[PDB]
RNA sequence: GAAAUUGUUGAAAGGGAAGGGCAUUUGAUCAGACAGGCCAGCAUCAGUUUUGGUGGCAGGAUAAAUCCAUAGGAAUGUAGCUUGCCUCGGUAAGUAUUAUAGCCUGUGGGAAUACUGCCAGCUGGGACUGAGGACUGCGACGUAAGUCAAGGAUGCUGGCAUAAUGGUUAUAUGCCGCCCGUCU
RNA sequence: AAGCUCGUAUCAGUUUUAUGAGAAUAUGUAAGAAGUCCGACAUUUGAAUGAAGAGCUUUUAGUGGGCCAUUUUUGGUAAGCAGAACUGGCGAUGCGGGAUGAACCGAACGUAGAGUUAAGGUGCCGGAAUACACGCUCAUCAGACACCACAAAAGGUGUUAGUUCAUCUAGACAGCCGGACGGUGGCCAUGGAAGUCGGAAUCCGCUAAGGAGUGUGUAACAACUCACCGGCCGAAUGAACUAGCCCUGAAAAUGGAUGGCGCUCAAGCGUGUUACCUAUACUCUACCGUCAGGGUUGAUAUGAUGCCCUGACGAGUAGGCAGG
RNA sequence: GCAGUCAAGCGUUCAUAGCGACAUUGCUUUUUGAUUCUUCGAUGUCGGCUCUUCCUAUCAUACCGAAGCAGAAUUCGGUAAGCGUUGGAUUGUUCACCCACUAAUAGGGAUACCCUACUGAU
RNA sequence: UUUGCUCCACACAAUAUAGAUGGAUACGAAUAAGGCGUCCUUGUGGCGUCGCUGAACCAUAGCAGGCUAGCAACGGUGCACUUGGCGGAAAGGCCUUGGGUGCUUGCUGGCGAAUUGCAAUGUCAUUUUGCGUGGGGAUAAAUCAUUUGUAUACGACUUAGA
């Protein structure tokens, strides 16, 4: 429906987000993803770390400079397990992934913009309670992403500036809501109340 | 499938010097009439040495249960032939009608013992009108009075893919 | 799965069953009609040779012990059901461990004999201590020459559950500081009861008490409330 | 088999207070304050009045229930830390070589130093944690006293030092020396 | 004065392959007819087919049920009564069988509905198709001449009359494709 | 293929009746005029079903290398193994699915359009639902398809559903305390051995219960505990066995795979209900082509191998036939 | 290996129509370390280097548990493959087996200019 | 090497889109919990209220959006100026003062729309570039050749030279 969609990757699941992201791509909704270090995976840390090490040991026997790249950072993990879902070798693939832009944290301009989610991939919904999961930021930090303390800091700055925004917006919407309330019990409003507004 | 209850009554053969072999009925569970008839011959062969050519149906009657509204804690005896040799069972159910109860039971055996419908003889199904004859706990715990319990963490299901709310259960 | 495995033995002993329960339930009612009196004796802490002694003492009387509700089975708790009349009232008062006595000689000799009968048993009374030196079988109650040292195997237990500071040099056991084991005028902790067991100190007075009696030909309850 | 619910209760005396937001628990009372996080175990609390409180599980499995009694065992220890406070005690023993024992406060870290283990030259530091106090023993030779409100903290600290003074390469059937605990009781 | 092969110019494409096949786009290029050729749309009907709503019917235990009346019973015990405390109602028992709630079984009553199946019952939306080429016949409407959904489609209207549709062709794109012949 | 005879014709990789040989399966024959009587008996003339035909004579081309699967049967550990016999698939044979294939499931082909399905599937690659519903399972290599990498025996204080035995408000089990006596330190054994270094035996009184005594351990003794009983608390609980999921059994070495991604109230395993996806297979329709049954020299006109009407069918190496 | 015993279980139901779990007993070239120099048709073509990487079921180097561990060192076992495993003596022959060092001297597997790969360069 | 290079607007040309055709509308944090209004003892406080999908919110009428008339209110909004702020993670945008400038569909009037002939995307946006426009702005390196040699297969890397 929109030109652009801006996903928060928090409390989310890699496979089940990758899937919908792929289909929305190949139907043509340009997508950006952010906060991928707040992402999550089913299964415990040790399981996911061993799944990563078994990939890690796989390179070309004779020359590693051409062989598989064991990318570390979380956005690139999500991109890995998305380009497995699309035909990157073709041109339709490459012209899908020229619609995908994946980041950590929320850099600009997107921090001022509307973050969304996907309910059919959330952890809290699409898992049972009383069950494990792994934080991707911690996993990447445990296999050599050397950056985790920094996105923390910038997330702090964005959080405080957004809370200071939220105060203003809450006050202003309080004012307009009080105004519309005072605008109530007036026939110009009562007609709309009859017609569902 | 969506099971049904069926009366089936059969008669060995009209024959000279043995007219009207006495009668043979069964209470039978199936989706339609034909599977009832086939299960009827299948169990009826087991009881004694007769066949479909040496057999015949008297008639059948579909059985609508008398009290749909009434909860009825049933208890049922079953024999079945598993992967290994056969063995028996008694189970305890809190369901509405015999048909919905056994429809749940066949699924339950299908889960817990890989019980397909062929190898599972309904020995008997019954009602337990009073308390103090239930043995199990996974029925008993629903029966105390003033009973209440919550449904936490309802997994809602949106049709849309995106949403703008970072949702909440309740 | 994931159970606590109940530990099993191969002992030649066997369990009691219900045959003993029905046996004593029969024998109580057997004693009832044949004997005249039915005495109730409240006693919670009793000794095996002492019970042997009092068993062999009174053959004219018959002492029997058993579970409370099995005695209620035999005698019958209510007035509505009982072996004979005017026993249900005595059925109520018997709260704790009780031993039933059946006499036919005299009502007064029974109540007075056990008030005369007093012994020395463990508290379960005065205070005691140990010196800050070598420890003995009594632990300084007697002269140390005739007092023999405790055996060194149980010294870790003294450290563990009696909590006492101790350290084992060559075979004499020793300590650095003394410890008053208990005080007077208070019912004892389990460590205090057990250390006076280990010393072998039955410092507590012991009297078996009576709470009531019965008599058939009168068919009445004798209320004798004494300790 | 989905026991439809199960419950335990935590009974509490008057003078102590407790307070719980979602699973974030605090205990404030005579000795002072304690706090713990329970966001990982997915249970539910409800108060009746002011001495008693019901943990509860709805529609739970065996593991999901076996959390519960452990939580009860946690919370009673928490409360009793504030009512009584806990007391452990160790003795620093030797055959031939007298141990040196020392508290040191460097950078406010309150380290515990030990030396002269069978004549070894190495210094072995054991730090001290929050909300736990240490006391060298009065009037008991070769003895040390611990005091605090957090059982887990004091016990972990007691374990650290007796692992750090651990003998290796040698036979404990002949060699004896090592710091262990006399007992584990309350302050009161 | 052909072909392999080679150069210059013009056009086009190009990240470890190329070439071919089905359809189309872009670009280049091109024949035919208007003095009736090309592309489309609307209505009605025919064939195949898909998908909705609504109507009438028969069945089974002439549904069971619900509902109404009716006898009896019991509790996961309702009122009421009784007891122990006690924040003076609130627990625990014991009573109590409708009482200051009600339920179950059994009998009886008259309907509806679901479920299944039937309609030569109606009615609508959407796609593909347009074959054949004076008439002949089984048919319906009717008093009727004649009319018609009756042995295969016609009518009305619009614009263009040009590289616009289409064809060829390089190329991109989706998908597919194992190198030819021969003995085994 | 060329003739001759039939034409509704003898027939059938087929059933049924009847009856044989050797229980079913399989296997054989009869189911009429070519038969019944000494000129008499026609399609109710002797069961069902189906029939682009059936038979006789002459001649012509190619062919006569086996493999695999089911069954009976012989051997063994059995093979990409051998001894025998029936049937089927291949080879000549495309196509949808099996991720891909000498052998599996489905289905045999003109060119095309629409429709509907098969086997297999519907998280994304990928057209089709992150449909609904009951359960289970959480694997430090989970598992994801029958025969297209399987192992059992068993082990498992992981989870579930069970069976059968047992105990129980006349007080089940957990947990705390006490009781847990004599001849007795039982017999020789010994230097010392007293409930336990040890061999033989192994009992009786009181008993609620207490063995000539499970472990702790003294040179001996001693002391402590449960197994055996009673108390204090009060509701269920224990033993054995079974079977589903799970772990283990169940290992190599260039870096490596449920097909990849990844998936855990699943996108897994077990079951059900509808809906949905698409193959040259099915239906309908136009056209081509052959083949067969029918009509058609007749004036006027042009083709008689021609024209017209109807129907069904179309793969195909060697080889054969006809038109080009 | 063969033959028993013990025998959880199985068998239209079953001891005894019969199998069978785990242990046990039967000597199998000698009861007092006396030895015995027993290599008895090794019928195949590799053998021996330059030299790279991988596996662990580790020979030392790590950290650990238990063992009569008083110590030193040793006997086993566990996680462990990060790093290391030699110089000579003897045969066409790999078969055969010593001396000494060191911490040890573990076992295994894997013409050539032409396009590719590798090492390097605009 | 003729006056080339740039930035302000603007008339015309081309070159194509991985594909605009009302708005990419801002908290964070948990989910066996929380948002919002409010009260006071400022709290892990109380009182009330909400959720069950954004099927919302904001915007929206005029010829693809004209010319005009007023009524009422001091507002909203565009455009270029102007003031002071804020933000470095990939800020390249978000605020705010001042006026100017319009339009107002907040309410009520008048005029015009035809003929594209019943529809045919019925062209409205935005990338890049060029040639011309009339107005400001600044008027350099590198390579080769040569020489060295810290380098050296040839190239290259490093140096020097008005």
């Amino acid at each position: 429906v929109e030109p652009v969609v801006v996903i928060d990757g928090k409390g989310h699941l890699v496979g089940r987000l990758a899937s919908v992201v792929a289909k929305q791509l190949l139907n043509g909704q340009k997508i950006v993803v952010v906060r991928a270090e707040e992402l999550n995976i089913s299964g415990e840390f040790f399981r996911n770390k061993l799944k990563y090490h078994d990939f890690l040991r796989k390179a070309t026997a004779f020359n590693k400079t051409r062989g598989p790249f064991h990318f570390r950072a979380p956005s690139r993990i999500f991109y890995k397990a998305l380009r497995g879902m699309v035909s990157h070798k073709t041109a339709r693939g490459k012209a899908a992934l020229e619609r995908l832009k994946v980041f950590e944290g929320i850099p600009p301009p997107y921090d001022k913009k509307k973050r969304v989610v996907v309910p059919q991939a959330l952890r809290v919904l699409r898992l049972k309670p009383g069950r494990k999961y792994t934080t991707l930021g911690k996993l990447s930090t445990s296999v050599g992403w050397k950056y985790e303390d920094v996105v923390a800091k910038l997330e702090a700055k964005r959080k405080v500036s957004s809370a200071e925004y939220y105060a203003k917006k809450r006050a202003f919407t309080k004012k307009v809501a009080s105004a519309n309330a005072t605008a109530a019990e007036s026939d110009v409003a009562k007609q709309l109340a009859a017609l569902g507004y | 499938a969506h099971f049904k209850e069926y009366q089936v009554i059969g008669r060995r053969l009209p024959t000279e010097s043995v007219p009207e072999p006495k009668l043979f009925r069964m209470r039978i569970f199936a989706s339609n009439e034909v599977i009832a008839k086939s299960r009827y011959w299948y169990f009826l062969q087991k009881l004694h040495k007769v066949k479909k050519a040496s057999g015949e149906i008297v008639s059948i009657n579909q059985i609508n249960e008398a009290h749909p509204t009434k909860v009825k804690n049933f208890g049922v005896w079953v024999r079945y032939d598993s992967r290994s040799g056969t063995h028996n069972m008694y189970k305890e159910i809190r369901d509405v009608s015999r048909v919905a109860a056994v429809e749940t039971l066949y699924q339950d055996m299908a889960a817990r013992h890989r019980a397909r419908f062929r190898s599972i003889h309904i020995l008997k199904v019954a009602e337990i009108e009073k308390t103090a004859d239930v043995k199990r706990q996974y029925v008993k715990q629903f029966l105390t009075k003033d009973l209440k319990f919550p449904l936490p963490h309802r997994v809602q299901k949106s049709t849309k893919t995106f949403s703008y709310k970072r949702p909440s259960t309740f | 799965r994931s159970k606590r495995s109940k530990l099993v033995t191969l002992a030649q002993t066997d369990k009691k069953g219900r045959e003993n329960k029905e046996r004593i339930f029969d024998e109580v009612r057997e004693a009832l009609d044949t004997y005249r009196y039915v005495w109730v004796l409240h006693l919670d802490d009793v000794r095996t040779p002492v019970l042997q002694e009092i068993r062999t003492s009174w053959a004219g009387s018959k002492l029997i012990m058993g579970k409370r509700k099995v005695l209620q089975k035999a005698l019958g708790e209510k007035r509505e059901e009982e072996y004979k009349e005017n026993l249900y009232q005595l059925s109520k008062l018997c709260s704790g461990v009780t031993g039933l006595l059946f006499t036919d000689e005299d009502v007064n000799t029974v109540k007075e004999y056990f008030k005369s009968y007093v012994r020395s048993d463990y508290s379960r009374p005065l205070t005691f201590t140990i010196p800050e030196g070598i420890v003995y079988s009594r632990g300084g109650q007697i002269p140390a020459e005739e007092d023999v040292p405790m055996i060194h195997s149980l010294e870790p237990t003294m450290r563990n559950k009696f909590e006492i500071p101790t350290k084992i040099k060559a075979g004499k056991i020793t300590i650095d500081s003394p410890y008053l084991v208990c005080t007077e005028g208070e019912k004892l902790d389990v460590r205090q009861a057990l250390i006076l067991k280990q010393f072998g100190i039955a410092a507590s007075e012991f009297k078996v008490k009576v709470s009531a009696y019965y008599d058939n030909d009168s068919s009445t309850v004798e209320s004798t409330n004494i300790n | 088999m989905k026991y439809i619910q199960t419950e335990q209760q935590i009974e509490v005396p008057e003078g102590v207070t407790v307070s719980i937001k979602s699973r974030i628990v605090k205990v404030v009372g005579p000795r002072g304050t304690l706090t713990k996080n329970l966001k990982h175990i997915d249970v539910t609390f409800t108060k009746v009045n002011n001495q008693l409180i019901k943990v509860a599980v709805h529609n739970g499995g065996r593991k999901h229930v076996a959390a519960l009694r452990t939580v009860k065992s946690l919370v009673d220890n928490m409360i009793t830390g504030v009512t009584k406070g806990y007391k452990y005690k160790m003795r620093y023993v030797y055959a031939h070589f007298p141990i040196n024992v020392n508290i040191v406060e460097k950078d406010g870290a309150k380290f515990i130093e030990v030396r002269n283990f069978l004549g070894d030259k190495k210094i072995r530091n054991v730090p001290v944690r929050d909300g736990v106090t240490i006391e060298f023993s009065t009037n008991v030779k070769d003895e040390i006293v611990l005091s605090g409100n957090s059982v887990e903290d004091v016990s972990q600290n007691a374990a650290d030092l007796q692992q750090i003074c651990r003998v290796r390469n040698k036979d404990i059937r002949k060699f004896l020396d090592g710091i262990y605990v006399s007992h584990k009781g309350f302050i009161t």
